[PDB]
């Protein structure tokens, strides 16, 4: 979002796997910050979800 | 080539600076695209100098025909990359940013290339002066001594 | 400029321009010697045209 | 070689000799040469 | 080109700053348009110096025209670019900001390519001296006692 | 021109330096308009030599009509640009500042081409020495009465 | 060879970078594999100057087929690495990226060896000019009357 109230474009990156221990959940490129930023990662699953040390990489 | 429009050329420089492409979460918008078509436009008038500039095959869009993006540019299958290099560090300022070296350099290089064959073709000698006799070699036979003739 | 001047007026908004000729007629021409005149010369050769040509 | 060769004359910057241009085209009326110094964008005219 | 009044002029040299346009959500300031305006008519009746300076077809305000924005500015499709990019760096001040290196090395290089069509004019030869022999084989010189060039 | 009076050019100096504007929220005392106006005139007295200066249509303003800010400074509309970034970079010091880059390098230009045409109209050539002989080909153009040339 | 198709260049050159490899756990997104194979297809035409640049053997995708990747580049086994060291090199800012010193130092290498036989090839030496006789030791020639080359 870049207003706080009305999100953006949604894309799908693939958050587990059966037996992949190790995965590296990333988006390489993100945009250019106008103002303001904000975001949702939003997740829909049967399995347990474990997130941990959202970063960023702004230049 | 997938790029064919001026609004491909102006997404390749969005795309190269960073600032915008097909993969970011947030994109720029109309307003600053048309007018990144209209540094583009500007820019290739500057360059093409009514004809005595380089000359590129682009093709100028009018103001009946509406939008001035989506007007196929003209350019040849070579220039494309020379093209929306110059525009991306054209239109960079306008974001704060400032186009990096590798940018810089492949802009120079293709600005290079667009003009070699143009300045090739430009490199010719004028001919003979006013006061230059032909020779007899030449002036025996048909008797021309002052001619020099530009048939080739 | 004035010395030149071969006509007594100048042409004028709707003047009328009456032709001469209103019917056929084999022409009769009269001259002095000094009018036509005939400028001649021979082609220079050994150029584009005439290439080879003896 | 005598015939078609550019001849001996100086090599200028449009930017140099802008508004002096009759200075140089050769005549006498005139005491020296006269060379813009400074620009609107560097500050000054490179020195070659 | 879509850039066709003074006011498209000061648009483009405000985005081309960071101080106007879309890429930020600034937006443009009608204080901050007429002084612009009053720059750029200054910039250009300083440049075209009574016309003995650089020759653009900038088409000059009249007192009577209460608006001097809204105008059309009058230059061919060639010289935009110059013009709002020297327009910006010289307005730059204003803001106490400071145009980048990119905006000032587009600057030179538009206003040199705005002087080398009348540069090229201008080269011209002077004729011969005064004082110089029409020589014996100007036929037609040696016929009416055309002797010496007529000179200035 | 919209800047037709003497605080009008100190007006557009101060708007460079960024102190004062038709836009900030403070101004300027009139006794600091009347010192920067102060300013201009000695520095346009100093430019004029008293006639052998840098000529530029200046006119003074006499003591009997009370307040220069108000007159027409007389200059040309291609004088403007020169005469206030000359005015700024000189009054700058006032309000601790110190004029950025671009206003000193266009103080500097716009001076230069101030001078330009004075510079060209003053590149006169001195008669001939009276220690010179006419010549004999200039026989019949005096018909033979003096021989050297007059000097002074 | 392994590296058979762009689609093989353009892998290479992001594990180069070190954007999407196995010694990182980051796979290629298919939203870079098209932004890379459109640089790879604009820096190709721009070398390949119409049959005048780098001749490489490269194959050109027409828009007839669907995809642009997939279809072997046909270089041959020598140009391969040129050519995905170059386009690291080009696609590095795409990232806000910089490839290293190796990757610039591999990249003019490559390039250079590319010209290296084309440049021995062009280096060609021009007849002799029309004007410059045979001789009298070339008997069949002088015999036959054919006393001076023909040029061109």
């Amino acid at each position: 979002t870049t207003d706080g109230i009305n999100y953006g474009r949604e894309q799908m990156i693939e958050q587990n796997e059966p037996f992949v221990y190790d995965k590296r959940v990333l988006w390489k490129r993100v945009g250019r910050i106008r103002r303001l930023i904000g975001f949702k990662l939003r997740v829909i699953t049967k399995s347990p979800v474990t997130l941990s040390g959202c970063q960023i990489r702004l230049e | 080539m997938q790029i064919k429009t001026k609004g491909d050329l102006v997404r390749a420089a969005l795309r190269k600076l960073g600032v915008a492409s097909d993969a970011t979460l947030t994109d720029v918008e109309p307003q600053s695209m048309q007018d990144a078509v209209d540094d583009l436009e500007a820019m290739m008038a500057e360059w093409y100098q009514d004809g005595k500039g380089i000359i590129t095959g682009y093709v100028f869009s009018d103001d009946e025909n509406p939008p001035a993006e989506g007007d196929d540019h003209g350019l040849r299958s070579s220039a494309v990359s020379a093209v929306f290099h110059n525009l991306a560090c054209r239109i960079a300022p306008d974001y704060a940013l400032e186009a990096t070296a590798k940018i810089i350099a492949t802009a120079k290089y293709g600005k290079e290339l667009l003009y070699k064959q143009t300045a090739i073709s430009r490199a010719k000698r004028a001919p003979y002066p006013s006061r230059m006799p032909t020779g007899s070699g030449n002036s025996f036979a048909n008797l021309n001594e002052w001619h020099y003739f530009p048939g080739e | 400029q004035r010395a030149y001047a071969n006509v007594n007026t100048s042409l004028a908004d709707a003047m009328a321009v009456n032709i001469l000729n209103v019917k056929d007629a084999r022409t009769n021409v009269f001259w002095a010697d000094d009018a036509i005149r005939i400028v001649s010369q021979p082609i220079p050769a050994n150029h584009e045209l005439f290439a080879g040509m003896k | 070689i005598v015939a078609r060769t550019p001849k001996k004359k100086p090599f200028f910057w449009p930017e140099q000799i802008a508004g002096f241009e009759h200075m140089y085209d050769g005549n006498d009326d005139y005491p020296y040469y006269l060379l813009n110094r400074t620009d609107e964008n560097s500050g000054d005219l490179p020195t070659q």
